[PDB]
RNA sequence: AGAAUAAGCACCGGCUAACUUCGUGCCAGCAGCCGCGGUAAUACGAAGGGUGCAAGCGUUAAUCGGAAUUACUGGGCGUAAAGCGCGCGUAGGUGGUUCAGCAAGUUGGAUGUGAAAUCCCCGGGCUCAACCUGGGAACUGCAUCCAAAACUACUGAGCU
RNA sequence: UGGUGGGGUAAAGGCCUACCAAGGCGACGAUCCGUAACUGGUCUGAGAGGAUGAUCAGUCACACUGGAACUGAGACACGG
């Protein structure tokens, strides 16, 4: 219930996209690779700038390609 | 529609039943909700007749499932 | 089962095979002094894989077994846990084709395999007619009560202490009924086989 | 050892200005049933002498392979030239499951469940080399560690 | 070749192309004889062999070898094709099977009767 | 450049094992010092010798057998590239268990015998055999 | 009632331990790799015998295998195939050194599952085997949860 | 691709809509191009795997071809 990513684009109101990165293993190659995942997060008040770190929550979808809202700015 | 029902496994001229809990939306031998214990009317030495467990059989009668016609008079063998 | 004339099969091996036709001898009139085939007045190059063949192609020619049936019996040796060679000849001695003669109701396996198909040898009060039943340690072995005055059953009771006792059964000669006591190990067998060298004819 | 096993014959030629004269080399191994393996071949004209001109050095260079008793010491990683050899011990019931020249050297050592392999070159001239360097460094206890385990 | 370079561009197993352009994973494929004629073997041997040209029902123009020691495949037969590459004949990879539909069968041919088309 | 601290020490002693030198000195870390302490307890080396000055160094005193010395090879498994994070059920019994198979865990950079009887797996570091 | 109603196929030059001749003569042909046939043919056509395993035996086709012959396990590159002619360096891969912190990767346990089938063992039954099921085993997986801090990333102050 | 006003679906949602802004996707392979139902599984394999989806079971999809609703609890309905 906690997904964390760094802010990469904020030029739209009430909506922000982050890179929820991870590092997981390749199945037949063994080397742990990074796999970037670019979610969309909904902001209620639009207070997130590029380079911020946030956590998010799942609910009913807020738009097309958006089903995750803003919980809290963890750090900056 | 929810129903406890005899369902043919086994071989031809070799009946074996499962007593599936089904939906009556599916076939006899596919997509059962639950298998409670079996039946075997070709039961000979060493083979138990029916593995009817009343721990789960209460629940579908409690949640509203029905015997078909024969399933009522397998519970009458108790 | 293999059929036909059988004096010509006693010549390739050198052993008596327990394949005969009477009650006095074997390879004593059917001229066993050579190595047959197409042309066999000369020998040469008698070595490993063709010997591993002549091992299994002897064991095939004794026990009434086909390679449909016999290389499925190597399949249970790996299904057996450990010691695959002697555990092959376990099921050839839980075989009923051999143990009618290992008791001695028939003259050979060629009369043992035959009469059990002719509804003679029951197992445990049932009606079994297969030459492949797997006798457990501790059933009776009886004869159906219409082949008792079959007198070629009485033409086999003379070789009990003449082909030697097996010392693994306890039989009643008056009833013509026996009892298989237990399974053998590799001390109760004839020493003409190589049990873990039939095994080596599996990968090549 | 008297439990010799022939590995390979191979028909060698060489040329004189008169013509081609042929010679036979033949490699055999010699073990004792308990683990002293040897190597060698001979250069002669004929078949039945080139296997006992192999015995000329096969009883020589015999070294006691440090067995455990019917089972090999370790999973093995070994090589000579362009041949590489893998081995590992087996448990109880399987017999000879090595191949070609690997079943000759690993059957005269007293171990029977062998499970040996050939990688790189398959030349039996250089194959029997990597097998004995697989058996030259066997030790259950002969490490200099001040500990039994 | 390294594991980094494997995640970038993995090792593709190269496919083996099949030997028969026709017989598209089919054990037999019927044809119609365009031309039967005579062909010489390759140089270290010498003989006279008789091959056929067929159009198949896949519409393909390949040569099949009439494997008999005698045949009446009279220029428009309905011959059936197996694979297998005859070594001494260059460039051809098919055989006409014997006793199929219009292939009459080799005279006596008293051993291997399942090969060269003989009853009993 | 140098890219791995402890693979640089595990190479530099093996060519000294086939050379005639005894005391090996290199600029060392705590990572290389925690590895060195466990195999002197397995009878392979002795007296790791933190120099305890600025630019601290390790003087590992490796023992000789008569002729060929005690450690044939040290095979790196988890190098830095493919780094072999392995569980407790899948620990390598290297040479029948005569390799001690040191595996970095939370409660200690420790051999495979104590890694299984107190079950934590992780970085399977190197062959010690 | 009575042996009356039942066997066939392919090969036999090699590395397959099934291995005389008769006809044919670089002809006719066979064959998977070598090859065989150019006049005593164990290689090709019969007969004459064996042998493979059997109501099936063979060969056409397709799949994986041996194939370390796409090598993560587990390969290569001076001359066999293979180092761009070499730089600056973007993403990226990996990153000297110490304490502390985080708990993403890593590690253990917990719980829901991972449907049933199939498979793997113990069985029960068909007179036996298939087949049939009962019991479990298996399902290396997935997220959640708490516990761990040697190492990696990340975070901060540094050390040369 | 977002934002709100409304409109609408049994139900969230540019799904539909007007207007406001210039965002969105993509070198971890977008878009285009060729190919194919998918999976439990199956077959060869020491395993890793590789090949693979006939009977069996789950889900999907279609009903001469295409568009479309209607009725109904449930369809954009194989013998409507």
């Amino acid at each position: 219930r906690t997904l964390t990513g760094r802010v990469v684009s904020d030029k739209m109101d009430k909506t922000v996209t982050v890179l929820i990165e991870r590092r997981v293993k390749h199945p037949i190659y063994g080397k742990y690779v990074k796999r970037s995942t670019k979610l969309h997060a909904h902001d209620e008040s639009n207070q997130c700038r590029i380079g911020d770190l946030v956590t998010i929550r799942e609910t009913r979808p807020l738009a097309k390609t958006k089903a995750w809202t803003l919980v809290d700015i963890v750090e900056r | 529609m929810v129903t406890i029902r005899l369902a043919r496994g086994g071989s031809k001229k070799r009946p074996f039943y499962h007593l599936t809990v089904t939906n009556s939306r599916n076939a006899r031998d596919g997509r059962f909700v639950e298998r409670i214990g079996f039946f075997n009317p070709v039961a000979t030495g060493g083979e138990v007749r029916l593995s009817v467990d009343q721990e789960r059989a209460t629940y579908w009668l409690g949640q509203g499932a029905q015997p078909s016609e024969r399933v009522a008079q397998l519970l009458k063998d108790a | 089962r293999y059929i036909g004339p059988k004096c010509k099969l006693s010549r390739r091996e050198g052993t008596d095979l327990f394949l005969k036709s009477g009650a006095r001898a074997l390879d004593s009139k059917c001229k066993a002094e050579n190595v047959p085939g197409q042309h066999g007045q000369r020998r040469g190059r008698l070595s490993d894989y063709g010997l591993q063949l002549r091992e299994k192609q002897k064991v095939r020619r004794i026990y009434g077994v086909l390679e449909r049936q016999f290389r499925g019996y190597y399949q249970e040796a790996s299904r057996r846990k450990g010691s695959t060679g002697e555990n092959l000849l376990q099921l050839l001695e839980c075989r009923l084709d051999n143990v009618v003669y290992r008791m001695g109701f028939g003259s050979t396996r060629s009369e043992s395999r035959q009469l059990v198909s002719h509804k003679a040898i029951t197992v445990n009060g049932q009606t079994v007619n297969i030459p492949s039943y797997q006798v457990k340690a501790g059933d009776v072995v009886a004869v159906r009560e219409k082949s008792k005055n079959q007198l070629r059953i009485a033409q086999a009771l003379e070789l009990c202490g003449q082909r030697g006792r097996v010392e693994w059964v306890e039989v009643d000669l008056d009833k013509k009924a026996g009892t298989f006591k237990s399974a053998p190990a590799r001390s109760d067998l004839s020493a003409d086989i190589n049990e873990n060298l039939i095994v080596e004819l599996y990968s090549k | 050892g008297y439990i010799e096993k022939l590995v390979q014959v191979n028909r060698v030629a060489k040329t004189v200005k008169g013509g081609r004269i042929f010679a036979f080399t033949a490699l055999t191994v010699v073990g004792d049933g308990k683990g002293r393996v040897g190597f060698g071949r001979g250069k002669a004209r004929e078949v039945p002498a080139a296997i006992q001109k192999a015995m000329e050095a096969a009883r020589r260079n015999m070294i006691q392979v440090d067995l455990n008793g019917t089972t090999l010491q370790y999973p093995t990683k070994s090589a000579h030239g362009a041949s590489k050899v893998y081995m590992q011990p087996a448990s109880e019931g399987t017999g000879i499951i090595a191949g070609g020249a690997m079943r000759a050297v690993l059957e005269v050592a007293g171990v029977q469940n062998v499970l040996a392999k050939c990688y790189g070159s398959t030349n039996p001239v250089n194959v029997v080399y990597a097998t004995f360097k697989g058996l030259k460094n066997m030790q259950p206890e002969a490490v200099a560690a001040k500990r039994g385990k | 070749a390294t594991i980094n370079q494997l995640v970038r561009k993995p090792r593709k197993r190269m496919v083996d192309k099949s030997d028969v352009p026709a017989l598209q994973n089919c054990p037999q494929r019927r044809g119609v004889c365009t031309r039967v004629y005579t062909t010489t073997p390759k140089k270290p041997n010498s003989a006279l062999r008789k091959v056929c040209r067929v159009r198949l029902t896949n519409g393909f123009e390949v040569s099949s070898y009439i494997g008999g020691e005698g045949h009446n495949l009279q220029e428009h037969s309905v011959v059936l094709i197996r694979g297998g590459r005859v070594k001494d004949l260059p460039g051809v990879r098919y055989h006409t099977v014997r006793g199929s539909l219009d292939t009459s069968g080799v005279k006596d041919r008293k051993q291997g009767r399942s090969k060269y088309g003989a009853k009993r | 450049s140098m890219q791995d601290p402890l693979a640089d020490m595990l190479t530099r002693i093996r060519n000294a094992q086939m050379a005639e030198k005894t005391v090996v000195s290199m600029p060392s870390s705590k990572l290389k010092a925690a590895v060195a302490k466990v195999l002197k307890d397995e009878g392979y080396i002795a007296d790791f010798q933190i120099s305890s000055e600025v630019k601290p160094q390790l003087s590992i005193e490796l023992k000789y057998f008569e002729g060929k010395p005690v450690i044939e090879e040290v095979k790196r498994i988890s190098r830095p590239g493919l780094r072999q994070y392995k569980s407790v059920e899948q620990l390598p019994a290297v040479r029948g268990g005569l390799g001690v198979s040191i595996v970095s865990t939370n409660k200690g950079v420790m051999t495979d015998r104590a890694a299984r009887a107190a079950g934590v797996g992780g970085e399977v570091l190197c062959t010690v055999f």
